RNA sequence: AAAAACCGUAAAUCCUAUCUUUUAAAGGAAGGAGAAGUCGUAACAAGGUUUCCGUAGGUGAACCUGCGGAAGGAUCAU
RNA sequence: CUUUUGAUGUUAGGGUAUUGGCCUAACAUGGCUAUGACGGGUAACGGGGAAUUAGAGUUCGAUUCCGGAGAGGGAGCCUGAGAAAUAGCUACCACAUCUAAGGAAGGCAGCAGGCGCGUAAAUUACCCAAUUCUAAAGAAGAGAGGUAGUGACAAGAAAUAACAAUGCAAUUGUAAUUGGAAUGGUGGGAAUUUAAAACCUUCCCAGAGUAACAAUUGGAGGGCAAGUCUGGUGCCAGCAGCCGCGGUAAUUCCAGCUCCAAUAGCGUAUAUUAAAAUUGUUGCAGUUAAAACGCUCGUAGUUGAAU
C-alpha cells in the first residue's frame, strides 16, 4: 500500500555535471603506459 | 547447401581470471615485445601447446619404430627450419624445452627492431603497418609474420617507400609546393 | 570383496544397479522427469511475454526490512499468472496498468533469490523498450 | 526416515505420538472414502 | 458405347464399449510461510515422575497409563 | 502373451517378376517369455559425425553426404522399362475460388513473398558465363545451380600514432611545452575484374594536431584484480549468484573524481560438460554423520583346491 515512496532517493540527490575532455589512450599505446608506471620506475 | 570451407580457432582463455603472478608475467612480456592485448600471448601459447603435445606423444613411443622415425624427422626438420632449435640440439628432447620467448623472438616486429633499422619496438610496429618493409622482394605489412631461417638476411626497405629510394610523401611535397609558390610570388 | 561383484561375466548386474541407483540423484531426476513440461510457466523457454495486471509490494525476510516492488503478469503463451521483480530505484513508475513486458529467469533457475520470498522472475523490457536504457534516462524515452 | 526416526537431538515432539496422530487421521480418511463408495 | 449383377480392394458416417489427457464444484481435511495473539510447560541438569522403541486404551493441548524391550544412563565395581 | 476371423507347422492348389500363410481347402497343436515377452512413454527419423574431457566417461546429431518416409487426411487407378506419381487422374472428409444460379475450377513441407504463431529467422532482384542434367543432343531450356542484396550466428588478420629539441623527477620517465616527417580511413578518376555491374588488389589527384578522424562494457568488503576519497539518504529508497550492507561519520545504496579487468567488443537469461572419487568398472560410503533384510533354507545368476 505504501508504494508512493518509489524512486525517493534518486530524486533527492543534487545533480553534478561530468568533467570535460581529458582524452585517454587506446590499444597498444595504453599497454605501454601501464608497463612504464608499474615496472620501469620500480627497480 | 552449406559451403565446404571450414575454419578453426587460434586462442584459449586462462580459466582463472584474476591470478596475480600470471597477470604480472603477461604484462612483463607485453611491455618487452610491444604487443596489443593478451590475445597474442594466448595464441602463441596455443601453438606451443600443440607442438609440445606432438613431441610428448612421439617420445612415449618405441625406438626404431617407423611411425616415430617418420614423424620425428618431419617435426625436427620443421623446427630447425623455423629457427627454434639450431644445429647441435636436434634430438626430440629439446622440443620440450622450447619456451614462450623463443617463439616470440621470431616476429617480424622484433626482427626489424633488432637489426637496427628502427629506434624501438613501437617504431618497428608502426613502420611495418605503413608499407615500408620487404622480406625478399615481397612486401609484408603484418607484424606477426614469423621469419624462417633462410629469409632473415633479406629484410630491407621497400622500393616504393620514401625510406627506400622513391618520391617523398604527402607532407614533403605540400611543404615544397608552398615554398615554391612562396619563392615565385 | 567390497560389496560389488568383480567377475568377468558380471556386467548385467553392474549395469542394472547403476541404472536403478541414478534416480536417487536430485540433478538427474530434475532433468529427466516427464513433469517439467507441465509444472513450468515458461515451458522450457528462457524468456516470455505477458500483460501487466497489478502492481504490488512484497515484504523482505526477517533480518532485513524493506518493501520490494513487483508486478503480476498474465502470459500470452498459455494464460498463466506469475510475479516478477522490477529492478532499479524508481523503475516502477515506468510501468502502466496493462503494458507488454518481457520477463526472464532470476538467476537460480528453479529457486528464489536472496531477500524476496517466492519470486523467480525479472522484467527486462517494457512497451518494446529496454528497462536499462530507460533507467539510464539518457538513452531512450517510453514509447508513448 | 528409516532407522533415523525417533532420533532426538533438537527438542521436537515425540515420534510415537506423532505416529499415533497420523494413524487416527488416516482412519478418519478411510471412513470418509468408504462412505462414498 | 450407355446401363445392370456378382466375388473382391475399400474412403466416409452413425450407435455402443473401453482406455488416455485436461478440467468444474457445496462440503471435508493437510502442509509451508507471516504477524508483539491466547492457553499451558512436554524436552535439554536426576529438567524436578531418567529418556527412548513396539503395541493397546484414554484426555483441550503439549501428553498420561498398562505389557515386553534398549542404554544412545544418572551404575563398566562389593 | 498369440490362436473363433492365420497364431506355429504339414499336404495340394491360386496368385506374383520370383520364394513365402502372401491367399484358399483339409489336417496337427503349436510359437514367445524375468537373458524381460506383451504393453506404456519419447519435447525419438538411423548413420557418417559434434561438444567437453589426463585416462575412464557424460551429453547432442531437424540441418552439406548415404539410406528411409511424405506432398491437407485416407483409400483406388491409367500410361509406362521404371510410379500405387500428386505443378497425373477418380471418390469421400475438412478448407476454400468464379458464377448470368444452369454450372466450372483447386493443393507453396519448390523459389521469392504474405497472414497467423510465437523469445526465436533475409530480396515478390540478375544470369545460364562456370558444375551438371534432359532433347530430334555444338547452337534450346533449367528459382537445379551460380552472382550479388540483407546479415555483431560462428571464424581469421588488424588502426585509434611514432620521433626529435627543451623543461622537470629518478641512464630514464613524461607527468609538460615547442616542430617537422610517416600513414591509412575518406572524396574524385582510371587500369583491371565480371555475362553485365559490384567487391578485392594497383596507379594518379585532393587530403590529420584538442591528429573534435574524440572506444566501450562491467566492476572497486571477501571469494576476486582494483579507494577507508568527497557530497546526498537515513532499516526508507535501494543493493546483493553466496556470506552480507543500509537505524545521521555507509570502503557495499544514489552521484563526482580516481583506479582494475577484458577490449571492437562486453554484459544478462535458460540448457549442457568439467569441477563431481557428490553415481564410483578404473574409483565412493553403510558402529555413532544417510545407509547390513528379525533369522535360516533355496532356484536362476555370479564364483570355484592340487595334478
Ligand atoms: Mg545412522
Ligand atoms: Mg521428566
Ligand atoms: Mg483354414
Ligand atoms: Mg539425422
Ligand atoms: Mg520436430
Ligand atoms: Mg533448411
Ligand atoms: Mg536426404
Ligand atoms: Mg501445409
Ligand atoms: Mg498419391
Ligand atoms: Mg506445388
Ligand atoms: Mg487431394
Ligand atoms: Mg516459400
Ligand atoms: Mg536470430
Ligand atoms: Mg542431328
Ligand atoms: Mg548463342
Ligand atoms: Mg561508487
Ligand atoms: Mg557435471
Ligand atoms: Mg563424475
Ligand atoms: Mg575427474
Ligand atoms: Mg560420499
Ligand atoms: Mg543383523
Amino acid at each position: 500500500g505504501s508504494l508512493a515512496r518509489a524512486g525517493k532517493v534518486k530524486n533527492q540527490t543534487p545533480k553534478v555535471p561530468k568533467l570535460d575532455k581529458k582524452k585517454r589512450l587506446t590499444g597498444r599505446a595504453k599497454k605501454r603506459q601501464l608497463y612504464n608506471r608499474r615496472f620501469s620506475d620500480n627497480g | 547447401p552449406k559451403s565446404y570451407r571450414n575454419y578453426s580457432k587460434t586462442a584459449r582463455n586462462p580459466k582463472r581470471p584474476f591470478e596475480k603472478e600470471r597477470l604480472d608475467q603477461e604484462l612483463k612480456l607485453i611491455g618487452e615485445y610491444g604487443l596489443k592485448n593478451k590475445r597474442e600471448i594466448w595464441r602463441v601459447q596455443y601453438l606451443l601447446a600443440k607442438i609440445r603435445s606432438a613431441a610428448r606423444y612421439l617420445l612415449t613411443l618405441d625406438e626404431k619404430s617407423s611411425k616415430r622415425i617418420f614423424q620425428g624427422e618431419a617435426l625436427l626438420r620443421r623446427m630447425v627450419r623455423q629457427g627454434l632449435l639450431g644445429e647441435n640440439e636436434e634430438k626430440l628432447d629439446y622440443v620440450l624445452g622450447l619456451t614462450l620467448p623463443k617463439l616470440l623472438e621470431r616476429r617480424l616486429q622484433t626482427k626489424v627492431f633488432k637489426l637496427g633499422l628502427a629506434k624501438s619496438v613501437h617504431h618497428a610496429r608502426v613502420l611495418i603497418r605503413q608499407r615500408h618493409i620487404r622480406v625478399g622482394k615481397q612486401m609484408v605489412d603484418i607484424p606477426s609474420f614469423l621469419v624462417r631461417v633462410d629469409s632473415e638476411k633479406h629484410i630491407d626497405f621497400a622500393t616504393t617507400s620514401p625510406f627506400g629510394g622513391a618520391r617523398p610523401g604527402r607532407v614533403k611535397r605540400k611543404s615544397l609546393k608552398k615554398q615554391k609558390e612562396k619563392t615565385e610570388a | 570383496g567390497s560389496g560389488k561383484p568383480s567377475g568377468l561375466r558380471a556386467a548385467r548386474k553392474l549395469r542394472i544397479r547403476r541404472r536403478t541407483q541414478r534416480w536417487a540423484d536430485k540433478s538427474y531426476k530434475k532433468s529427466h522427469l516427464g513433469t517439467r513440461w507441465k509444472s513450468n510457466p515458461f515451458r522450457g523457454s528462457s524468456h516470455a511475454k505477458g500483460i501487466v495486471v497489478e502492481k504490488v509490494a512484497i515484504e523482505a525476510k526477517q533480518p532485513n526490512s524493506a518493501y520490494r516492488k513487483c508486478v503480476r503478469v498474465q502470459l500470452i503463451k498459455n494464460g498463466k499468472k506469475i510475479t516478477a521483480f522490477v529492478p532499479g530505484d524508481g523503475c516502477l513508475n515506468f510501468i502502466d496498468e496493462n503494458d507488454e513486458v518481457l520477463v526472464s529467469g532470476f538467476g537460480r533457475s528453479g529457486h528464489s533469490v536472496g531477500d524476496l520470498p517466492g519470486v523467480k522472475f525479472k522484467v527486462v523490457k517494457v512497451a518494446r523498450v529496454s528497462l536499462l536504457a530507460l533507467f539510464k534516462e539518457k538513452k531512450e524515452k517510453p514509447r508513448s | 526416515h528409516g532407522a533415523s526416526r525417533y532420533k532426538k537431538s533438537r527438542a521436537k515432539m515425540r515420534w510415537k505420538w506423532k505416529k499415533k496422530r497420523t494413524r487416527r487421521l488416516q482412519k478418519k480418511r478411510r471412513k470418509m472414502r468408504q462412505r462414498s463408495r
